[PDB]
């Protein structure tokens, strides 16, 4: 029975991280009074840890923002081109949001452009679509939520060329429609645009915290 | 204000994993945006990245097993120093209520019919058992219904006859 004892502490490891917080530790051994015959053993811990603080922030890379709204469909040097066979060009923008501390810049193109036909406010013939899928219960966690589905006046797009060669760009680019048209349709239940019906939602459950609700059902 | 600092954030679980230490302000811990913090250890684990809406959870079970019900799912804004889409503070919850249907019918229990006549005594000597059965078809049950009680009463009978020694 020989008492174990600690020796010298080893060299502390350098702060491994180049940003924010890290961790260092030291390693000592019970080799100075080594325990013999298993009677006693060295007490305490053979590894102590410490937090090394570096003030520099860490590079947070930039994530793309969601696409903005399509720009108005215009043709150069023609002003308005609504309700006509005139191919325009509309753009859409993003935002490289979050690039800080030498973070990697956003990769890609921040500007999307497509060829378009303008159909803003144009009166068109319409036809009543079928009953849409029953929407959500709204307002959730509100007084008496009510579902709602709706039939609406679907405009009939004019049979224009969906594939046009651009003289300036020397390309055969696709053209899609953009705008809010004014459709015409026979009245259905006294509405010229959109007729809907609401039904209250049944057995509405209370809105509580996901943890609190979990603990409530478990406890009864 | 000190706070517990964790080295990894596990998405879709809402938990802080890999403890580094406490007694460190929220600013120092969140210098690495991949970290996460939890205060007082009760919960509320939060990543250090820019606040962005989490994922829609699985639908809670339908409020009732019968006909039309309602079910919810949550989405919490997770992040530090910032706002989610819609001028929302970190820690706020958005909900979506939806109508659900587990099954069409539901158990309408049936009623008992008239009693069947008493069956003869189960034995010809000493004492036996006299059974009395009915049916659950007045009216008949639908879906998963059953009649309340039992369908066969059983009593005792004395034949008043001795068995051969
Ligand atoms: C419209 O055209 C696309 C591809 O062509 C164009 O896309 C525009 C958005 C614009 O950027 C323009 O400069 C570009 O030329 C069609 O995509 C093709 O669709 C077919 C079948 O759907 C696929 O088999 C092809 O792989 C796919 N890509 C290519 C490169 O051909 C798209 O279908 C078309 N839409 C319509 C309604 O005709
Ligand atoms: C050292 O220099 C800094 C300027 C950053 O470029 C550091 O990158 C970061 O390293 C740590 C691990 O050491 C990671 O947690 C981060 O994801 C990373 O941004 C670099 O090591
Ligand atoms: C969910 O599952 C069904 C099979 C029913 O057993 C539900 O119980 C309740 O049954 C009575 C009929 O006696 C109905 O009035 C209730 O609407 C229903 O909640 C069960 O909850
Ligand atoms: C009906 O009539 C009685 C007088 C008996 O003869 C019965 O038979 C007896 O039944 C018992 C058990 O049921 C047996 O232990 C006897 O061996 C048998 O004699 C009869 O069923
Ligand atoms: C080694 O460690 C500490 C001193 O650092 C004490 O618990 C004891 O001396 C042990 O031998
Ligand atoms: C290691 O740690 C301290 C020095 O930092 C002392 O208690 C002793 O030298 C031990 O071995
Ligand atoms: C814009 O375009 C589509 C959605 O229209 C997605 O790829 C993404 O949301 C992007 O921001
Ligand atoms: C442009 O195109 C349509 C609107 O016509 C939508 O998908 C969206 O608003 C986009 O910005
Ligand atoms: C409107 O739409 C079509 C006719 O345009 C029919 O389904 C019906 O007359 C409805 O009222
Ligand atoms: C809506 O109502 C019924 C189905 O619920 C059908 O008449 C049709 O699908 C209509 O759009
Ligand atoms: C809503 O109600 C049921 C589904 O709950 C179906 O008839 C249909 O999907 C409708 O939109
Ligand atoms: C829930 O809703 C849609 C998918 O239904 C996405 O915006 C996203 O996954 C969100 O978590
Ligand atoms: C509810 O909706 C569908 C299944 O109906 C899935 O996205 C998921 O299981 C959710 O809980
Ligand atoms: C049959 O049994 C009793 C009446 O005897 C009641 O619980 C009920 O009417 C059931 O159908
Ligand atoms: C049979 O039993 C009694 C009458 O003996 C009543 O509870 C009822 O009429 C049942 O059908
Ligand atoms: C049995 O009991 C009496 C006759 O003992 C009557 O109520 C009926 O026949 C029942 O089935």
């Amino acid at each position: 029975g020989v008492a174990g004892g600690w020796g010298p502490w080893g060299p502390v490891s350098p702060c491994p991280v180049t940003c924010g917080l890290g961790q260092t530790m030291e390693q000592r051994t019970c080799n100075h009074p080594v325990p013999q015959h298993g009677g006693p053993f060295c007490a305490g811990d053979a590894t102590r840890t410490h937090i090394c603080n570096t003030a520099v922030p860490c590079p947070v890379d930039g994530e793309w923002d969601s696409w903005g709204e399509w720009s108005p469909c215009i043709r150069r040097n023609m002003k308005s081109i609504s309700c006509q066979e005139i191919p325009g060009q509309q753009s859409r923008g993003r935002t490289c949001r979050g690039r800080k501390f030498d973070g990697h810049r956003c990769a890609g193109q921040q500007q999307d452009i497509r060829h378009c036909y303008s159909i803003q406010h144009c009166p068109l013939k319409g036809s009543w679509s079928e009953w849409s899928t029953w929407g959500l219960c709204m307002p959730p966690c509100g007084p008496n939520p009510t579902r709602a589905r709706q039939r609406l006046c679907t405009p009939l797009l004019p049979k224009y060329p969906p594939t046009v060669s651009m003289v300036e760009g020397q390309g055969e680019k696709n053209v899609t429609f953009w705008g809010r048209p004014l459709p015409r349709c026979e009245e259905l239940q006294g509405q010229k645009l959109v007729v809907e019906e609401k039904r209250p939602c049944l057995h509405v459950p209370a809105c509580k915290d996901p943890e609190e609700e979990e603990l409530e059902n478990l406890y009864f | 204000d000190p706070v517990l600092c964790f080295t990894q954030y596990e998405e879709s679980s809402g938990k802080c994993k890999g403890l580094l230490g406490g007694g460190v302000s929220v600013e120092d811990c969140c210098l690495n945006t991949a970290f996460a913090y939890q205060k007082r250890s009760g919960g509320l684990c939060q990543p250090c990245r820019s606040p962005r809406w989490s994922l829609w959870s699985t639908w809670a079970p339908c409020s009732v097993t019968c006909s039309e019900g309602s079910q919810l799912r949550y989405r919490r804004c997770v992040g530090w120093n910032g706002q989610c889409s819609g001028k929302v503070a970190p820690g706020t919850l958005e909900w979506q209520l939806q109508a659900c249907e587990d099954q069409q019918c539901c158990p309408e229990m049936g009623g008992w019919s008239g009693w069947g006549p008493w069956e003869p005594c189960s034995v010809t000597c000493s004492k036996g058992t006299r059974t009395r059965r009915r049916a659950c078809n007045h009216p008949a049950p639908k879906c998963g219904g059953h009649c309340p009680g039992q369908a066969q009463e059983s009593e005792a009978c004395d034949t008043q006859q001795v068995c051969p020694e």
